[PDB]
């Protein structure tokens, strides 16, 4: 069975990949030979990023297909099948979506909880530190799950920063109180 | 007499644009840097009291 | 991409488990989802336009849309008894009626 | 200081605390957005964005949940937050919107006094039961004698005002809230009548003559007007109504009686039609979508008449419907119909023929019954129909050159007295205790004497000579409500005395 | 089955969809309950949308929900319950009283859906029911076993109509009867429920004879189509299982078309002609078959349908108007014209009007009267135009016994002791025959037209005529 | 780096756009493609999300190459106005088709602005004289008003508009508008040079009249937001300055004709007849940019194009809850040879009342309006029977309704040429006279034929005696 | 396509690109969608009623639905002397042979 429900089109296959490896336990391995195998299509730079969107018939695809999973033999014999199952109907623009969904649907299963800290101007490795930390003391993460850090840098972010995880979120930025007050200003 | 009330309007505009001046003055100093730490400790505070 | 109404997740995880079709859509269906009496299935690769089909909640069909990835069925009864994921058997006989 | 102000505004920005939700915007424009993300979201909640434009949310989906905006889409931006109030749509009900213009979120536009609010209501409030209901009671009176006499309305009720645009369609309700006078400054909290006026899709220009026409007879002391212009966004002119009628509900759940005059409901649908097939619903029949009854019939059950345990409270209704382009066999004409007890038609026709405002009296109907006008004013007027239905048949023959006869030229003649009598008059409303003499003369055939230009020489003196003389028949009229055996024959006497000039 | 859980995926208005547990899912037609602030919502499953997500329709409002709150299944139908302590309960669409007189109580509850009976059973109208007034009587009498029609249009005393018929037929009639009211109005509840109150019918120390199912317009259009399964449950119940009577009641029966319309166009299907559903053939023919008499008791329906905008060849009445047995119109001109029967006399058929179920006294008077009210319209137009002394004298003559016919038809109601004033009066069937055949003959001519306005039998207009002589 | 983006689609005039970094774009700013053709302005308009834009386009997209490059200009379509402004047109690109050199740029002021508030009206209650007779009569104008006019614009509705021009222009509004949505381009330079000749716009320099004119050769999207571009000059005068304006608009209707047409393409879909389902918010922005305030009350003529002639679509039709005044022409009435072709029983003001106009006046309109009616129900009855197989009462009122009616015809100074009769104005004060008299049977006695194409009173007299002769 | 047709002045060369546009009319129609589009596009219309070409009249013009609104000089001042306000004139004579029995 899934877990919970995520994604809209081109989850349905997601969905249902999760739960045909799911009967074995190995969809971290499933994952991150998928990951593997769809790099070594990115660094064939013609006809790797030339066929990704239909371009030629069903069946030179799935004969692209082929040859895919001769030059790499791990890659579980789930994904091996998915990708036949998106060369009939004739897909592999919508490749990478089935990817990163799968990588969601697996870090649910690791019990990580990805999450972005976005802010202003990069900060120091010690704030990092004690926002880990603290995000694990506040009940927005109960523990159980574990939580991860992911700094970026937006400029877009005019001051302050947010922090995101599930969908729990603290937005304490200085960018959106300007917009609050310029708005405000009457007199 | 029209001329005369829309020049108090007026007068909150010229100083609606310190506003908006000053700004441009926080950001272009390392204040930008030194404040945005202090929201970093901010947060850290708030996450004890949630 | 394009979705098709064959993109459903109990359909998929069997494809996705290395297991081939043609073996319960020879004549052998099953109802994806019916919804306003009109029951599609994935399956009926041996029926013939206009023919009869018996499901197994005890109504009958016939089946005047074949399309690759289901079968718009006109069900003849109720709606009340099917549901999805039930066999539909093929009559092996055209509408008909006894004349004498 | 302008600087004192200003200092304010920036200690009031800064700091707030967890959010239930959060989601970046991608489709967005003409005020219609749908945002993804927001998952703990549930119907008609309102998500504030952090534009600083406020939205509540109409259609949910597992995809991208569709927010619809209260403002404009030049500050949203594609990227940005939206962050969820966890509070329900509401509006500010007190005593301190009265003598004020207040827009549809009730804020005053006018920049007038503060709004005294003395509790929050919501804009879904489900119409009253049948076990606290009760019969129809207090008489409600615009002061236009056509109106009263033939299809007379009750507080509680609903009558439908229908016809084409502009051909006095104000002047009626307008008419309705002046003879409200009358009883506003007299006696008894729950004789007095808090009207409150609803303007969907009107330009300001209109509300803004309006209003001082109120003011001038005193009557914008009490009026309250709900206003969402043309130009101001499509969910708050749709989200109109119902808010208006929670100012209303107040009035009828503390015990007091009320108006509330919905004008108009067509470009209510219009405002709604964008918002509907934007948020992917399917239409029906001239794209209004199906679910536009459903809209018009919750709306119009919120007046309707309370018991005694509940202060004999009544918020009374009176629907508008401009029809643009003429003809009721429309869509939006049919499902208001349905709901409403009445039809008050008027017509394009009768505007030039010099009735002003105009009012046909044989497309109006009212399935309420005669009692619920004045006692002594059915009395009066109970052949009124019997002999303007006469004369419409008698008419129609007539037309052609067609032979008359003595029998019917004295139907013809009586209906031609009285139409000439009951031609409104633009601005001005009337009262009651001299409604009832000019019918009765009319009635009894002392009207049928007197040439038709000088139906309204005797139509002003005659009013003119009981003021002087006969003032006790008018208070009795006035008091009683109901005609006496010895109340009737001097009012007779009075008429056979005065019938040249 | 057992219960499941699903989760919401999906609020649009009325319907609302969920996402059931794999491989286990709710059956078509299933009731499914979430706990809501103001009652206990119940789903009525009308769609599968396929990978286990079902899509259904609301019958409470559809504020405040979350997409993701749990939904039970009750494993069944929705269910009302049926009884004799269903009289004098009010009865709503999730089959609840909301009269707080405490729930039906009785060992049997129902489906409110139902197959139709089956052809074996089914019985035909044969006898003549009496109304007790006069149009009626004579030009279109009523059927025991009937599925009457009272088609009508704005201010014809619509309400006024069928409560006057409560106050005859129901008293002398044995049975129960039910109520139902589908898209009703506040005004109209309160004066219909005050009306069976007056009457002794409605006992609050003793059971009542009648039973309601009041469902207001206020409520979903979802709740609206399904108020009417409700009350028509009921009568079943009254049929079958204890084998009574049933003069059954519904009102207004074009609200259901024009509920049905709205929750057709919100599930996916597409506009028919005019707007209106096309799924309107195959639901009222499920509906109507329903009511009939079998081999237990027998229910003749009154139902209220209202034309819009005085167009009866518009899809909705035109399509009920073959399904009704016993179809009357009532007319804007009639009611102004100063009448009250507000019925056309001229329109309005009977499923039965032949002369060897009538009876051949009753026929051939009819027969007259039809066409003597019919010469006057024809006439018209002579008199219209070329004047009304150019007409023959058989023609003023036939013109003068149509006048006398047009108001020796108006009957005073009890229930229009408001609207007129007069109160009403009960007449046989058999006592119009006798009546209306005495003025044809011509023996009675003497009368003058206003000394046979709201009379009974000849007896009054004989007497009335010396009245307004002095 | 600054917002660039490529062009991922070209679907008809409704271009789309994809910026290659996740900068934050916004709507009514303005983008730019250098192409090989001038320059192409586009306007962001929805944003439909993954860093796509879809875009109003103001100029022709012809022979347009994809993938080829925009940038972001970070801001909405800015006007120059100024009160030196005048004497010069402008385009919803900003630049001159008049070729008279860079318009005087005091305050560039963005085409796109929010409505002024409900809390500053200055609503109309001093009359305007118009100098026509069924005009003054039934439906006199008003300063502040909002005036409309219903028609083609080729069957006189288009000549109506030039007599306003003549009269109400040259002498009034300090500083004034016309505003011209798929406005005919040769009849554009005629306007231009009448207004000339007129010494209205002397050089570039002062002058009490500026044009606005978007010809209907620009693709529908560009008209869109020409109407937008002449209120914006309209405000200037509006706000800054407290001296007079005017706006005059031909059409208005053609600005409602181009929403239908982007309406597709946008991502919307259409409402039956074929008009746009934000029909009524649209409408709403430019008309509540067009109101009385008190900065400075705003006179308006508002022209509306009717299509097949009917009224009874919702375009038309909404227009009137938004009007005051109107004076709606039609085919029938150019049929019958009455030159202004003014419907006189579909004519209504918000002045016609019996204390604002004063109780004189409008006991004669009353009077008119009851008496040219009562011949419009009468039509089958004459035609079919006769007037003395009517009755003598409605004979007299049948005679009386052919001298009122014919009399309503005024030849005109821009329909001299045609008719050859020199062009006339009757005065308000005139009109409530002329009629009152025919009124009470004072000069019914003289043909019918004289009551055609007469200007005052006295003339009807003096004509019978000319044609009797 | 219509505001490529049209006199020019003497920089362009004073040329002139002259430009009728003809409309199949089922009887004459001028009250449908079709037609009053080029209506409101051009300086006017050359009505010529069915009835009458059909019956052998040609031209044939109703000069009440006949008008041009830029025509103030662009005939030969000939055909203009000599048909002095004879366009008033016929515009007369229909309202004349209407009553004239």
């Amino acid at each position: 069975p899934p877990p919970v429900r995520l994604f809209g089109v081109e989850g349905t296959y997601a969905t249902a990949l999760y739960q045909a490896a799911a009967k074995n336990s190995s969809i971290d391995a499933a994952f991150q030979s998928l990951q593997k195998v769809e790099s070594t299509v990115k660094k064939n730079p013609k006809l790797g990023h030339l066929l990704l969107n239909p371009a030629l018939s069903l069946k030179d695809r799935n004969s692209v297909i082929d040859a895919i999973v001769e030059t790499h033999k791990n890659l579980d014999g789930y994904v091996v099948n998915l990708l036949k199952v998106l060369s009939e109907n004739n897909r592999l623009g919508c490749f990478e979506k089935i990817a990163s969904d799968f990588g969601v649907l697996n870090d649910a299963h690791n019990g990580l909880l990805k999450g972005t800290v976005t802010s202003a101007e990069p900060l120091d490795p010690k704030s990092f530190k004690r926002i880990e930390k603290a995000l694990s003391a506040s009940k927005l993460v109960g523990q159980g799950k574990s939580l991860k850090l992911e700094n970026v840098v937006k400029p877009e972010i005019k001051g302050g920063l947010i922090v995101e995880l599930g969908d729990k979120t603290v937005d304490l930025s200085i960018s959106t109180k300007i917009q609050k007050l310029n708005k405000v200003l009457e007199d | 007499v029209r001329y005369e009330a829309s020049l108090r309007q007026l007068e909150q505009r010229q100083l609606a644009k310190s506003v908006i001046s000053r700004v441009q003055s926080e950001l272009g100093n390392p204040k930008f840097q030194e404040k945005v730490l202090q929201q970093s400790i901010s947060e850290i505070e708030q996450l004890l009291s949630k | 991409t394009k979705a098709q109404p064959t993109e459903v997740s109990s359909i998929l995880e069997e494809r996705i488990k290395g297991v081939s079709d043609e073996a319960n859509l020879n004549e052998t269906g099953r109802v994806l989802a019916v919804g306003d009496g009109i029951a599609r299935v994935f399956g009926l690769n041996n029926i013939q336009a206009e023919e009869l089909v018996e499901f197994s909640s005890g109504v009958k069909g016939m089946a005047l849309n074949l399309e690759p990835g289901q079968v718009g069925i006109v069900l003849f009864g109720s709606d009340r008894l099917v549901k999805e994921g039930e066999l539909v058997k093929r009559t092996g006989n055209i509408v008909d009626v006894p004349v004498g | 200081e302008v600087s004192s102000i200003l200092e304010e505004r920036i200690k009031g920005v800064s700091d707030e605390a967890n959010l239930n939700e959060t989601g970046r915007v991608l489709a967005v424009g003409d005020g219609i957005a749908r945002v993804f993300g927001l998952n703990n979201i549930q119907a008609e909640e309102l998500v504030e964005f952090s534009s600083g434009v406020k939205g509540m949310a109409l259609n949910l989906e597992p995809g991208q949940v569709g927010i619809v905006l209260f403002g404009s889409d030049r500050l949203v931006k594609e990227g940005e937050l939206v962050k969820r109030t966890g509070n329900i749509v509401d509006v500010p009900v007190g005593p301190g919107l009265l003598g004020r213009v207040v827009d549809a979120l009730g804020n005053p536009i006018d920049g007038k006094g503060p709004i005294d609010a003395a509790g929050r209501s919501r804009a879904q409030v489900k119409a009253p039961g049948i076990l606290p209901r009760r019969s129809v009671h207090e008489p409600v009176q615009t002061g236009l004698k056509a109106v009263d006499a033939l299809v007379p309305i009750g507080r509680g009720q609903r009558e439908l005002i229908i016809g084409d645009r502009q051909t006095g369609k104000t002047a009626v309700a307008l008419d309705t809230i002046l003879n409200q006078k009358r009883w506003n400054n007299g006696s008894d909290e729950s004789k007095k009548l808090y009207c409150v006026y609803v303007a969907v899709g009107q330009k300001r220009s209109t509300v803004a003559q309006l209003v001082q026409t109120l003011e001038q007879h005193d009557a914008m002391k009490y009026s309250i007007i709900v206003a969402a212009t043309a130009s101001e966004a499509a969910p708050l002119q749709y989200l109109a109504p119902f808010t208006a009628a929670s100012i209303g509900e107040w009035f009828r759940d503390n015990g007091k009686h009320a108006l509330i005059v919905y004008d108009d409901l067509s470009k209510q649908a219009v405002a709604y039609r964008q918002l509907s097939l934007l948020l992917r619903r399917p239409p029906g029949r001239e794209a209004y979508p199906g679910d536009v009854f459903y809209l018009h019939s919750r709306l119009l059950e919120r007046a309707a008449k309370l018991s005694e345990k509940e202060g004999s409270g009544s918020l009374t209704a009176l629907p508008v419907i401009e029809t643009q382009g003429g003809d009721v066999s429309a869509y939006i004409p049919t499902n208001v119909i349905s709901i409403t007890d009445g039809q008050i038609f008027l017509e394009a026709e009768l505007f030039y023929k010099g009735i002003r405002p105009a009012i046909n009296v044989g497309l109006s109907v009212s399935r309420v019954g005669s009692a619920a006008q004045v006692k002594a004013l059915k009395q009066v007027a109970g052949s009124l129909k019997l002999f303007l239905a006469q004369y419409r048949e008698v008419a129609a023959f007539a037309q052609f050159g067609s032979d008359l006869d003595a029998s019917t030229k004295q139907t013809l003649v009586r209906g031609e007295r009285l139409t000439q009598l009951l031609k409104q008059n633009q601005y001005s409303p009337l009262a009651t205790e001299e409604q009832v003499p000019l019918i009765y003369a009319g009635v009894n055939g002392h009207l049928d004497g007197i040439e038709l230009s000088r139906i309204g020489e005797f139509e002003s003196s005659f009013l003119s000579y009981l003021k002087s003389n006969h003032n006790e028949l008018l208070t009795e009229i006035r008091e009683k409500g109901e005609l006496s055996k010895e109340l009737l024959a001097s009012l007779k006497s009075a008429t056979e005395s005065f019938v040249a000039t | 089955s057992t219960p499941i859980t699903g989760k919401v995926t999906a609020v649009i208005g009325a319907i609302v969809d969920v996402h059931f547990e794999q491989s286990e899912l709710p059956a078509i037609l299933n009731a499914l309950e979430i706990k809501t602030p103001q009652g206990k919502l119940v789903l009525e499953v009308a769609q599968h949308l396929g990978e286990n997500t079902v899509r259904t329709i609301a019958m409470d409002g559809t504020e405040g929900l979350v997409r993701g709150e749990k939904v039970l299944d009750t494993g069944g139908p929705i269910s009302v319950p049926v009884g004799r302590e269903t009289l004098g309960r009010i009865i709503n669409v999730i089959g609840e009283p909301i009269d707080e007189r405490g729930p039906i109580k009785s060992k049997l509850r129902k489906p409110i859906h139902a197959d139709p009976p089956s052809f074996a059973e089914q019985s035909t109208s044969a006898e003549i029911l009496e109304t007790g007034i006069k149009v009626v009587d004579l030009l279109a009498p009523y059927a025991r076993g009937g599925k009457i029609g009272l088609f009508g249009g704005a201010g014809v005393g619509k309400t006024v109509f069928i409560q006057e018929l409560i106050n005859n037929i129901a008293k002398a009639h044995g049975g129960f009867s039910v109520f139902t009211g589908v898209g009703e109005r506040t005004r109209e509840g309160n004066d219909l429920y005050r009306e069976m109150k007056e009457t002794g019918v409605i006992n609050l120390e003793g059971e009542s004879k009648v039973a309601l199912v009041f469902g207001q317009m206020n409520e979903p259009p979802g709740a609206r189509a399904r108020v009417a399964l409700t009350g028509l449950t009921i009568a079943e119940y009254f049929r079958d299982e204890e084998g009574q009577d049933v003069l059954l009641f519904i009102d207004n029966i074009f609200r259901f078309t024009q509920a049905g319309s709205e929750v057709s166009a919100l599930l996916g299907r597409i506009p028919s002609a005019v707007g209106y559903q096309p799924t309107l053939a195959t639901d009222m023919g499920l509906l109507q078959e329903r009511i009939t008499t079998t081999k237990k008791g027998s229910v003749t329906s009154v139902q209220a349908v209202y034309v819009p905008a005085d167009d009866l060849t518009d899809p909705a009445p035109a399509t009920t108007f073959a399904h009704l047995d016993a179809t009357t119109v009532l007319s804007r001109g009639i009611s102004e014209l100063g009448i009250y029967p507000a019925v056309d006399p001229l329109d309005s058929k009977s499923r039965l009007l032949d002369a060897a179920v009538v009876g051949q006294e009753h026929y051939d008077v009819a027969s007259k009267v039809q066409e003597t009210l019919q010469t006057y319209k024809s006439l018209q137009d002579i008199i219209a135009i070329l004047g009304m002394d150019e007409l023959s004298e058989q023609d003023k003559l036939t013109v003068e016994r149509a006048r006398k016919i047009q108001r020796f038809l108006s009957q005073p109601f009890a229930v229009a002791e408001v609207f007129t004033g007069i109160p009403g009066k009960l007449v046989r069937l058999k006592d119009t025959v006798a009546s209306f055949k005495a003025v044809l003959e011509g023996k009675y001519d003497n009368i003058p037209e206003h000394a046979f306005y709201m009379v009974g039998g000849i007896e009054d207009v004989v007497a009335k005529a010396e009245k307004l002589a002095a």
